[PDB]
């Protein structure tokens, strides 16, 4: 008649280490190998309290009289809960992994722009383009009003990215 | 005299479990005609440039000259109907594949001092010991059976096989270091499979850095701008 | 057994200068394995920069993050639908700029 | 000048008094930040998880 | 007077810390055996050339 206890507690530490609702320090003072279980049915019911079950399902436990009976129920109870607290924990891996799929693929193409950014760090756009509106002014006898910008400007494209609007 | 066995991308590495699941079912044919036999066994041979299964079954000058044979340990069978476990046991360089006959033509030549030549040993197992550590691919605990300290390697030229087993490098390279009848020649080349991997590595390694240190210093300044 | 053998002496200068030969004798044979490697490591480093940057370059290919398959072939029929054109100067420059944009962007980017 | 009126300070307990001083002073402007620093994450974090559990 | 330690290839130079691990339980007993001596010892020699454990 003890072998149910059994299986009982294990699943009771399996929902409190899966589903950590209280402290294991009172399961370890009252355990089942050092005769201080001298109360099965009041054990069976401070382990029935870690349950989430709703009120109604509390008095359907009571509404058993034998003692198998309310403990099977009791059984019951806690894989409802269990099943509750495995779906939450795939169900948040999934969109976790489901996080990282992105970011990690984006970090896989990320690598493979910055390798095909500065492939050939030449400036083939940037210098050549700037160059060109270089020797395209030289010749004219400018402003030096207008020296200012251009320069400070020919300093932000060398910032910018060419693609850039 | 029995058919070649069609490898079908499977290289064998001397002293080095392998598996071969060929999807053909001809050659299941040899595999049950030899359990009859009280020591069954089976040869393994490499492919040639341009792989083609049915030129291996045609002709038979595809596959290379050299080979492994070796006796098969147990069939297991679990999902296909073709899982055969081959192992590198005794390396041969037949002259004539299509002629079948056989001889163990092993050349290994090496030095009676062996005192020098074990110190680029000490760097090889160490060169392994860096490529697991920062490309980990098998267990470590091959290593602390077989020690460096524990002289407990009879077969330094297996152990080395077994090392080179690790390295990435091409089956045709295989191959290559198998060409090499030197012994130096073919243990340099082994340095060299090695080192070739390490380029590579390397190379990811510093991209890998570098792309995860711009993004520190982007979320970290966004963490400022918090 | 070598070790057996300097332990054999029983003078201090003795086993001293024993050792240190036996230390010269075994940098000796470290240091020209030592250079030999480097050796070989140059015959190795022989082989060309064009093979490396051709690494580079297999490494870009052999990625599953390169160029969207829907942009190049919506780059290809874009460029056949011009192929045939008496295109002006004005839309061609603009449409190669912008197919440069469409190869920079993301699939989903509005 | 901080340093300099500890060097005017002649008596010893003086000088260890305001060398004290001096260390939780600077120790209290650090906290600051730190606690600044850490509440803004704490901010972060309380942001973002709420976006987990959004999506 | 205990009996020779079989050092299987394991070199344990003067004043170096060392590992051994012999692969037999043989040696275990003798290791059990002196727990229990008010004087817990091993001693450590070093093998001749052409090692063989039969030999040992």
């Amino acid at each position: 008649v003890k072998a149910l206890t059994a299986e009982i507690v294990k699943t009771i530490r399996d929902i409190i280490a899966l589903n950590p609702l209280y402290r294991e320090s009172v399961l370890q003072m009252m355990q089942a190998g050092q005769r201080v279980v001298d109360n099965p049915i009041y054990l069976s019911d401070m382990g029935a309290a870690l349950t989430g079950a709703e009120s109604h399902e509390l008095q359907d436990v009571l509404e058993e009289t034998n003692i198998p009976k309310r403990l099977y129920k009791a059984l019951s109870l806690l894989k409802k809960e269990f099943e509750l607290s495995k779906l939450q924990q795939r169900l948040g891996r999934e969109v976790e992994e489901k996080i990282k799929q992105t970011h990690r693929k984006y970090l896989l193409q990320e690598q493979l722009k910055i390798i095909k950014k500065e492939l050939g760090l030449e400036k083939d756009d940037k210098d050549a383009i700037e160059e060109k509106f270089r020797e395209r002014l030289k010749e004219l006898v400018v402003p030096k009003h207008v020296m200012d910008v251009v320069d400070e400007e020919l300093s932000k494209l060398g910032l910018l990215d060419n693609h850039s609007s | 005299h029995l058919p070649l066995i069609a490898i079908t991308r499977n290289p064998v590495f001397p002293r080095f479990i392998k598996i071969i699941e060929v999807k053909n079912k001809k050659l299941v044919e040899l595999l049950r005609r030899k359990v009859r036999l009280a020591q069954p066994y089976v040869g393994v041979f490499l492919k040639r440039d341009d792989s083609n299964e049915s030129d291996v079954v045609e002709s038979l000058d595809e596959i290379y000259h050299t080979g492994t044979f070796a006796q098969i340990h147990e069939m297991q069978d679990l999902g296909d109907k073709l899982r055969m476990i081959v192992m590198g046991h005794r390396r041969v360089h037949i002259s004539r594949q299509l002629e079948m006959v056989e001889v163990e033509n092993v050349v290994h030549e090496d030095f009676q001092v062996t005192e020098e030549v074990k110190a680029l040993t000490a760097e090889i197992v160490k060169t392994i010991r860096d490529i697991i550590a920062l490309n980990p691919l098998y267990r470590e605990s091959v290593l602390q059976m077989m020690q460096a300290g524990q002289r407990v390697v009879d077969n330094p030229i297996y152990l080395s096989d077994m090392g080179a087993a690790l390295t990435g490098a091409e089956s045709h390279e295989l191959q290559d270091v198998l060409e090499e009848t030197n012994i130096p020649k073919r243990l340099y080349k082994a340095l060299s499979l090695l080192k070739k991997e390490f380029e590579l590595s390397k190379l990811q390694q510093r991209l890998g850095r570098e792309v995860e240190e711009k993004i520190k210093q982007t979320h970290r300044k966004y963490l400022l701008q918090e």
